């Protein structure tokens, strides 16, 4: 349907890339292909991208970037403390605001991850 | 400054507990312990270094629960293609935070796992 | 050989001591670590019918000094532990050692009655490259019912890996000590927990 190196489904075209890249870069590339990092809506399209990812990244040692992130202005996303204090200052050793298919569950689960961790990704057009 | 066994620092009082409790229980413990007491909150770099020295020095503790946590259906999660996240393929379990008394970094950690903590109340 | 100290865990247990061999520990600190292994062993009914013991010093690879099937005198084992040579390597791959523990130490559960525990005494952080299969090994253990007790020592422990372990199961209770000196202190709280995970000879 789409490009040979891709796979069509429900008026959308996906493809898993073995080459790594930050969540940022991964998207800058998906866009360069007239699209974005894969986005899941249905549970159907979910297990699909799971297989699609499972079939391609046969080795299971890497997480695959998807198009979900935390817009939060802050390091972590909790806006208030337990004491009612507003979360102004922070010191999270390494905030994780970019999600990707969890490889430790066979790509069926989503896991937030450090944006900047070079993982393979999935594009959708 | 404060009352016995609690250390004083800028209008506040902190006490480190080695008892090792869960996050939700440690917080509950700080509340039913002192009127207006809570699980320690860090609003500055100097306050965090005060706690670490307190926890590391007088008790040699490396990890302590901090009053910071949340669930994912609370964050502003958005996609890049435009869709609106309704299909939550993300664990509903909450994220919790521990502080390490060495460098003062905050680390996400499973909530239902016992960890020594620090309580905090205002005089 | 009779019980040295009052703390005398006497239940079915297969405990594996894995000792960080990196230079994140001075030579003297390693001795304090080795001293810890001996103290523990002085609180276990180390028999082939009660508590079997294994000691491994890992670095680039893993070197076993004692195996669970080593039918020697309980005093002879502690002597071996006390004489464990100091590596001081640059890297101490926890992955390499847990792989060893999973594919060699507990390659076959021939003691189904006893509990399997891996006391992972770690004081450093392996380079992100050797951690490729880390989780897969930790998971493998969870399947073999090999409890893994991550013990963090000093300021260089992994913590990320420690947390990962403590996340697989609740039994993998973690201990994050300020230094090796904290080994003497929390030694008993550890043996009690370790013991309470083992069955009981009927």
């Amino acid at each position: 349907g789409c490009l040979p190196d891709w796979s069509s489904y429900k008026g959308h075209c996906y493809k898993v890339f073995k080459k790594v890249g930050t969540w940022e870069d991964a998207e800058k590339f998906c866009v360069e292909n007239s699209g974005h990092l894969a986005s899941i809506d249905s549970k159907e399209e979910a297990d699909f991208v799971t297989k699609l990812a499972s079939q391609t990244l046969t080795k299971f040692v890497y997480d695959a970037w998807i198009g979900l992130r935390d817009e939060s202005k802050t390091q972590q996303c909790s806006p208030q403390w337990t004491d009612g204090s507003s979360v102004v200052y922070e010191n999270v050793d390494e905030p994780t605001k970019c999600f990707g298919l969890d490889v430790h569950t066979e790509y069926r689960t989503w896991t937030d991850l450090p944006c900047g961790e070079k993982n393979p990704f999935i594009c959708k057009s | 400054g404060c009352l016995p066994d609690w250390s004083s620092y800028k209008g506040h009082c902190y006490k480190v507990f080695k008892v090792e409790k869960t996050w939700a229980d440690a917080e509950k413990f700080c509340k039913e312990l002192v009127n207006g007491g809570h699980l320690m909150s860090v609003n500055s770099r100097e306050e965090g270094e005060f706690i670490s020295k307190l926890a590391l020095e007088k008790m040699r503790i490396v990890l302590v629960w901090i009053g910071l946590s949340h669930f994912w259906r609370i964050c502003p999660l958005r996609w890049t293609d435009g869709a609106r996240l309704d299909y939550r393929a993300l664990s509903d379990e909450p994220i919790c935070f521990v502080a390490e008394s060495f460098h003062n970094k905050w680390i996400q950690w499973t909530c239902n796992r016992k960890k020594s903590f620090v309580c905090k109340y205002r005089v | 050989e009779p019980p040295l100290h009052d703390f005398y865990c006497s239940r079915l247990l297969d405990l594996v001591f894995l000792l960080d061999g990196s230079s994140r520990l001075s030579e003297a600190e390693f001795e304090v670590l080795k001293a810890f292994v001996v103290d523990m062993m002085e609180r276990l009914r180390i028999s082939q019918k009660w508590v079997r013991v294994a000691v491994v010093e890992y670095h680039d690879g893993s070197h076993a000094y004692i195996g669970l099937k080593d039918r020697k005198r309980p005093s002879e084992l502690r002597r071996i532990a006390s004489q464990v040579k100091y590596a001081g390597s640059q890297v101490a791959s926890t992955s390499e050692v847990l792989k060893y523990t999973l594919f060699q130490i507990f390659s076959k559960i021939d003691r189904p009655e006893a509990s399997r525990i891996a006391l992972l005494l770690m004081a450093s952080q392996e380079p992100q490259r050797m951690s490729r299969n880390f989780v897969r090994y930790v998971q493998g253990l969870k399947k073999k019912k090999v409890i893994v007790i991550p013990v963090g020592i000093g300021p260089h422990a992994n913590l990320k890996q420690i947390r990962l372990i403590e996340k697989q199961a609740p039994e993998n209770k973690a201990f994050v000590l300020s230094s090796v000196d904290e080994l003497e202190q929390q030694r008993d709280e550890i043996v009690s927990y370790l013991c309470d995970l083992a069955p009981e000879a009927p």
